């Protein structure tokens, strides 16, 4: 309930759609 | 002999960042085993591309490690093709070089 340690979240849809045009 | 060999030894990732690499692998697989998750990510690197590393860098800065955006991105690029020979590919000598 509250003992969950920090978790690295996934990128938002906006980032997934924008950053895809960079390489 | 009778000890588990850390898979990241073959990769870059300074030993002071093995815990970070393990956590990144566990979070990319979206689990609730460190070594198993690491071994799975090493073979399925496409899942690391969808993870947010800027949030992790901000978390690290707030915890007290300083800026780590480049360090985390390097660890991710390392999980993708452990130790990739950055040297320029071989090329045949051109005309002037041959001369």
């Amino acid at each position: 309930d509250l003992k969950e340690v920090y978790r690295i979240p996934k990128k938002s849809q906006t980032e997934k759609e924008n950053t895809t045009t960079e390489r | 002999t009778d000890s588990y060999i850390e898979v990241l030894d073959g990769s870059r990732v300074h030993p002071e960042t093995y815990e970070w690499a393990r956590k990144m692998a566990v979070d990319a697989l979206e689990y609730d085993n460190p070594a198993g998750a690491l071994e799975e990510i090493l073979e399925n690197p496409e899942r690391l591309k969808d993870l947010d590393l800027d949030a992790f860098a901000e978390e690290l800065e707030r915890q007290g490690y300083g800026d780590k955006h480049i360090t985390l991105y390097d660890i991710r690029a390392e999980l993708s093709c452990r130790y990739k020979d950055l040297r320029t590919a071989y090329r045949s000598p051109n005309t002037e070089e041959i001369f």
